[PDB]
């Protein structure tokens, strides 16, 4: 149901854990950090003997050089030079690169120590699964995937309806929802999905939602009235407030929230939000954020600098109350964030502009 | 005998569809037998009052519900006048089609209610009154009739009071648009009953003004930019037997002729045009402000869409890989900021595109460079942007061919602010 993790050391700096969930694996891209040092049992092709190879199930333990997720692949990808291994093979010095996947054993070792928040931030992962959001009008039909941790579009699709006077309009308009009620299903069977969000203006989306409740009568089917279909229609009903509620545990879609809030803010009372890392550690150690909306992508930033402000920001504001969300940048929030620098935080009074040094 | 095309727009339910219906019936359209066998099925059904309006509404949804959902396309003639009116849903789930209706027209009939509740309805705040007058305004149309409407209902009965409290609210925000109000014609009619349609309402002697169809005739027909070339922005396509693949639009510049080699942007199809229909007639070409259908040797229906544009290969409609607009926030709850992805409608397109540069706030009142680069915008900033559309899409430079180049930016069912495109970025030119 969650990772279970395990610390080693009176030192607190080794740390056994199992990924039992996607939702694990997004916790250890968001967690793991360049210079960690990883414990794994993979496998790799030896020269034993002769012009011949074998492939030898081996441990190694590998300074971590690179972490990366991409969603709904249920894989880690790292990599690493390796610091350690079988002297008989000679691999230390070598780069290994592999994945960790569910079910993957590791242990994992930080200089620094492991601190407390990061320890219970790993065994957080509920394993809050997957929704699949859908837009339909006469126009477009688009069908996408979410989980906290990423979104992905399935489908896009013009419906090249005839126009209304054509003969058998009716007969092309009901394969069209035929259509989109077969892909919604496929891709919620695919995914293991619970919930199917259904959108769009007017009816075509209950004659889709409709089918695709009788095809699968355990699915919890909601319409939501939207402006239009397609992908803009998915990323319309993401915001509307009955989406919000339903997927309200999905970061994804909380992240909408308070970048609402956020430009509220930029329009009507500007010295209470803050905006790129600099500005964001700054107004963070005054104890001012109430809550900061972060992309995945600046935990792993190549500038040192920038990963050490970034993660000690977000460690104090964890520690004077407020609420700290990581989205990835593959995301209608994410995307927007990338203008301030990827990280906007919403302040508890006004600080000036003067006083963010 | 010179034509034009009509759109019929206004708040939802105030009587576009009856008002069409009513005035083809009147004018010799619409055989007997037909309007009572609508009188029957509507009656029928749950509709009642409809029977006009269901000689233009013909979908599923529509007669269900009963809206106006996608543009209907009608042909009728005056003294002076041929006419394709287009009839264009009010509700503002489809607002998309309404401005697909104004980019195609020379001249919009502005159907306004004057029933108590319903008036001020659609001149509110998120109403449509005022959201099409604007749309219709930013998609370049300079003609305009209004028609007071329901001028028999209970709580109006024909009362010159109304009509003229309707028409002096209108007039105030019609003229802030930038329209010259008192040019243009405010006729009290009853879609219903027809009263002002064709002839004199004997129940309106203190009116005077001319009637709906003497407002037509004084319509006067636009310009036709020949030498400029040929930009078709395709409304829809019709798979039909006996033709093949056909789009259908409003030439906006240039001519076609029977036989010309065409390109479809963005997909970059070509194919040969074989035949040209308008109004169920063969012609040899087609005019600007020509509507019609074109058979196209070489293309199906699954490489065209609406909001393609078709022009000859000699010289292809822009796909814009970026473009710069000058824009006018209308309405927004808070902060525009580079990265905001409104849907930009243009002809008969609409894709979103993101906002990558606020390059400049301007002046409101004279225009200039008031700050470069600001941190964001609000209602009613004027200011310069730089677009990126998220699909591929066709849009042409103002000072060139401006029926490509006038936009509504529209986010979250709301109309958020209006442009006109300064210059484009083109995409490679791809062709098959
Ligand atoms: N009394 C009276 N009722 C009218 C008049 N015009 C329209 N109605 C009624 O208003 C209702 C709306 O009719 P429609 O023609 O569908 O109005 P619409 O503006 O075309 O509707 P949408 O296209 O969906 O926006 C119908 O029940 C009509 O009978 C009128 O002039 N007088
Ligand atoms: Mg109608």
């Amino acid at each position: 149901s969650h990772m279970r993790v395990e610390v080693l050391d009176n030192k607190r700096r080794i740390v056994r854990l199992r990924p039992e969930s996607e939702e694990d694996l997004w916790l250890l891209r968001i967690t793991l950090r360049p210079g960690d040092v990883v414990r794994i049992r993979t496998s790799r092709d030896v020269p034993v003997g002769s012009g011949r190879k074998e492939r030898v199930v081996m441990t190694l333990r590998i300074r971590l050089d690179s972490i990366e997720f991409q969603p709904f692949t249920g894989k880690l990808r790292i990599s690493g030079i390796v610091v350690e291994g079988p002297d008989e093979f000679g691999v230390k010095g070598r780069r290994h690169s592999t994945a960790v996947s569910i079910g993957t054993w590791l242990v994992v070792e930080r200089d620094k120590g492991w601190s407390e928040q990061e320890l219970e931030r790993l065994a957080s992962g509920r394993a809050r699964g997957t929704a699949v959001i859908a837009a339909v009008d006469y126009d477009e039909f688009a069908l996408a995937v979410l989980a906290g941790h990423g979104m992905k579009i399935l489908e896009d699709t013009s419906a090249r309806l005839p126009g209304k006077d054509d003969p058998s309009r009716e007969q092309e308009v009901e394969k069209y929802v035929d259509r989109a009620a077969k892909r919604i299903v496929e891709e919620a069977a695919r995914h293991r999905s619970p919930i199917a969000v259904i959108a769009g203006p007017g009816q075509l989306k209950t004659s889709v939602a409709e089918k695709v409740q009788r095809a699968m009568p355990s699915l919890k089917v909601a319409t939501v009235d939207t402006s239009m279909g397609g992908v803009a229609g998915v990323r319309e009903a993401l915001r509307r407030e009955s989406v919000t509620r339903i997927l309200r545990e999905l970061s994804i879609v909380e992240a909408e929230g308070v970048l609402e809030e956020f430009l509220r803010r930029i329009a009507k009372s500007r010295d209470t939000v803050a905006y790129t890392p600099g500005e964001v550690l700054a107004v963070a150690r005054m104890g001012a954020v109430d809550t900061v909306l972060l992309v995945d992508t600046l935990l792993h930033s190549p500038d040192d600098a920038v990963r050490e402000a970034v993660d000690e920001a977000l460690r104090l504001v964890e520690s004077m109350g407020g609420r700290v969300i990581i989205i990835p940048g593959d995301s209608p929030a994410g995307e927007r964030l990338v203008s301030f620098g990827g990280v906007i935080a919403l302040l508890r009074y006004p600080v000036p502009q003067e006083a963010r040094r | 005998k010179p034509h034009m095309n009509l759109v019929v727009i206004g708040h939802v339910d105030h009587g576009k569809s009856t008002l069409v219906g009513h005035l083809l019936y009147r004018l010799g359209y619409i055989e007997e037998k037909k309007l009572k066998e609508l009188e029957e099925q509507a009656k029928s059904r749950g509709k009642e009052s409809f029977k006009f309006a269901w000689i233009l509404d013909k979908m599923k949804e529509e007669r269900e519900r009963g809206i106006t959902i996608d543009l209907t396309f009608m042909k009728f003639e005056t003294k002076k006048y041929v006419f394709t009116i287009i009839d264009a849903p009010g509700h503002r789930d489809f607002v998309k089609n309404m401005i697909t209706g104004a980019s195609q027209a020379d001249a919009a009939i502005l159907v306004v209610s004057a029933r108590k509740g319903e008036f001020e309805a659609g001149m509110s705040t998120e109403g449509q009154t005022r959201e099409h007058l604007l749309l219709a305004r930013t998609m370049g149309i300079e003609q305009i009739i209004v028609a007071v409407n329901k001028m028999d209902a209970p709580d109006v009965n024909y009362d010159q009071k109304r009509y003229e409290f309707v028409v002096s609210v209108l007039k105030k925000f019609m003229k802030g648009l930038g329209y010259q109000v008192d040019k243009i014609p405010f006729i009290p009619v009853s879609a219903w009953k027809g009263d002002n349609l064709i002839e004199r309402s004997p129940n309106m002697p203190w009116y005077n003004g001319p009637t709906l169809v003497e407002a037509l005739d004084q319509l006067q027909p636009p310009a036709k930019p020949v030498d400029k070339p040929l930009r078709i922005p395709v409304q829809n396509v019709y798979s039909i037997p006996g033709a093949g693949t056909v789009p259908v639009g409003r030439v906006e510049t240039g001519v076609l002729r029977v036989g010309d080699k065409v390109v479809f942007m963005p997909p970059g199809v070509v194919g040969e045009v074989r035949s040209i229909e308008m109004h169920y007639q063969q012609l040899q070409q087609a005019e600007p402000g020509d509507n019609i259908g074109f058979a196209v040797r070489g293309v199906s229906k699954s490489d065209i869409k609406r909001g393609d544009v078709a022009g000859h290969l000699d010289k292809p409609p822009t796909v814009a890989e970026e473009f710069e607009a000058r824009i006018f926030v209308i309405w927004h709850p808070s902060a525009i900021t580079v990265g905001y992805t409104p849907v930009i409608h243009v002809h008969t397109a609409s894709v979103s595109s993101r906002i990558i540069e606020i390059k400049a706030k301007l002046d409101p009142k004279t225009g200039q460079v008031v700050e470069q680069n600001p941190q964001f915008l609000k209602a009613g900033d004027a200011a310069i942007v730089r677009f990126k559309p998220v699909k591929p899409l066709v849009v042409e430079k103002f000072s060139e061919i401006p029926q490509l180049g006038r936009f509504a930016m529209r986010d979250m069912n709301r109309t958020v602010g209006i442009g006109i495109v300064t210059d484009v970025k083109p995409a490679k030119v791809d062709i098959k």
